[PDB]
């Protein structure tokens, strides 16, 4: 899990590169996990089984059936963390209420 | 030089009804690249630019439409030609990538190893393929056709290809079959198609559109193969990105083709005119089993 990346990126190890990033408008709704890339004007879109650590290290998912969230589906990442797509997906959480991303989209609390 | 806009250059149809004989491939701007949107890779702009020339086509686009894509995994061990087409697909188009060696896709399902050891009996709306060996250029050797994947590719055409299906299948100089050109003319239409990024490689995707199930036009693959490198030799194309930064049509558009499973008997002269339109497709609809054998030793 993040458990051990957020310490290999902490202790300087190079972040999981090779994510694939699509073209798009970046005229999107800029939610987090979207069918097709979403990305706004402050955001990349990438093939989400590429920014997914489990998919990527070949281990289970930590869900009970196995399900993964990011495979088959887009997921947006600010510009400005767009160097560590695994990365950002593992610290961040999706809003279950507008699906974007808290602290980068989400403003539910105003 | 309005073609530097396009997504890339089909092979004009008069270059297809030459006789020329095969030459070496030499390429007046081999060795240039286009300048690629910051961190977007090759495959993804190549792919992408494949899709944006599909989408002038008359392909035909039936609900819970059937993809395949071979050859799909990324020396990385990710799929980025199956990302690409993901999203050019309608949601919830049935897509299934394959490559002889492990990758992570955004396929619905992902088949790894070679022809022999994958089945189905299920019908496809398209196919795509990008399986390439570098080991089969040999300069020292002459250019022969090439009889190992693509025997299987057309194998796979002329028995699990539901007819108005259409394909795009990746050729080089070196990487060719003279029998899947024969069946470019079981098609309602075809062309060699090079991306507008790609343009100074000899890398062409074979395009077969609307398939007949029969000779349309009869097609000689060694001449047509030569075809194609003299219409290269002769035409420089400009490398060229500028497709890439518009991506507001990017979509194929959903036609919710009429999908029917007709007798062989049944298929007429209107039938055939309805495939050649891109407005229907004939096969069964019935659920889609991919079965994987594994040789079992001790
Ligand atoms: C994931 C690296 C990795 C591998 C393992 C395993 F070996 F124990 F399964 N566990 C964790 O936590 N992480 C990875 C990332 C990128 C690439 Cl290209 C390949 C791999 Cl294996
Ligand atoms: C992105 C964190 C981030 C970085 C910057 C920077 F451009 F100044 F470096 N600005 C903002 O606002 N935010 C991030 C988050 C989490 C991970 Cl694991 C990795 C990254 Cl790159
Ligand atoms: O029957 C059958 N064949 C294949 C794949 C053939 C093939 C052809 C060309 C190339 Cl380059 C690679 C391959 Cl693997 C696949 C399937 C199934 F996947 F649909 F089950 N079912
Ligand atoms: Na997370
Ligand atoms: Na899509
Ligand atoms: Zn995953
Ligand atoms: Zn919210």
């Amino acid at each position: 899990a993040a458990k051990a990346y957020k310490d290999y990126l902490a202790s300087g190890g190079q972040p999981i590169t090779n994510c694939v990033k699509m073209l798009c408008t970046h005229t999107g709704t800029g939610q987090a996990i979207t069918v097709t890339p979403e990305a706004n004007m402050d955001q990349e879109s990438f093939g989400g089984a590429s920014c997914c650590l489990y998919c990527r290290c070949h281990i289970d998912h930590p869900n009970p059936k196995g399900f993964c969230d990011l495979k088959g589906k887009y997921v947006q990442i600010p510009t400005t963390c767009a160097n560590d797509p695994v990365g950002f997906t593992l610290k961040n959480t999706v809003c279950t209420v507008c699906g974007m991303w808290k602290g980068y989209g989400c403003s539910c609390d105003q | 030089s309005s073609q530097a806009w396009q997504p890339g250059v089909a092979m004009p149809n008069l270059y297809k009804m030459q006789r020329m004989l095969l030459e070496k491939c030499d390429l007046q701007n081999y060795g240039d690249s286009a300048t690629l949107p910051k961190g977007i890779m090759m495959n993804v702009a190549k792919y992408t630019q494949l899709c944006q020339y599909l989408n002038t086509l008359t392909l035909a686009v039936p609900y819970n439409m059937r993809v395949i894509h071979f050859g799909a995994g990324s020396d990385k061990g990710v799929a980025p030609g199956t990302a690409v087409l993901r999203q050019w697909l309608p949601t919830g188009t049935l897509l299934v990538d394959s490559d002889l060696n492990d990758f992570v896709s955004d396929a619905d399902s992902t088949l790894i190893g070679d022809c022999a050891t994958v089945h189905t009996a299920n019908k496809w709306d398209l196919i795509i393929s990008d399986m390439y060996d570098p080991k089969t250029k040999n300069v020292t050797k002459e250019n022969d056709s090439k009889e190992g994947f693509f025997t299987y590719i057309c194998g796979f055409i002329q028995q699990k290809l539901a007819l108005g299906g259409s394909v795009a299948i990746k050729i080089t100089e070196h990487s060719w079959n003279a029998d899947l050109y024969k069946l470019m003319g079981h098609f309602a239409w075809w062309t060699a198609f090079v991306t507008n990024v790609n343009a100074s490689s000899s890398e062409a995707f074979l395009i077969g559109c609307n398939y007949l199930g029969k000779p349309r036009e009869q097609i000689d693959g060694y001449v047509m193969h030569a075809n194609y490198i003299f219409w290269r030799n002769t035409n420089p194309i400009q490398l060229s990105s500028y497709s890439l930064f518009d991506m507001s049509k990017f979509p194929l558009k959903l036609r919710g083709t009429a999908v029917m499973s007709l007798k062989e008997g049944q298929i007429n002269d209107m039938i055939l005119s309805l495939l050649s339109k891109g407005r229907l497709i004939i096969r069964e609809n019935n659920r889609v089993v991919i079965s994987s054998d594994v040789l079992v030793n001790n």
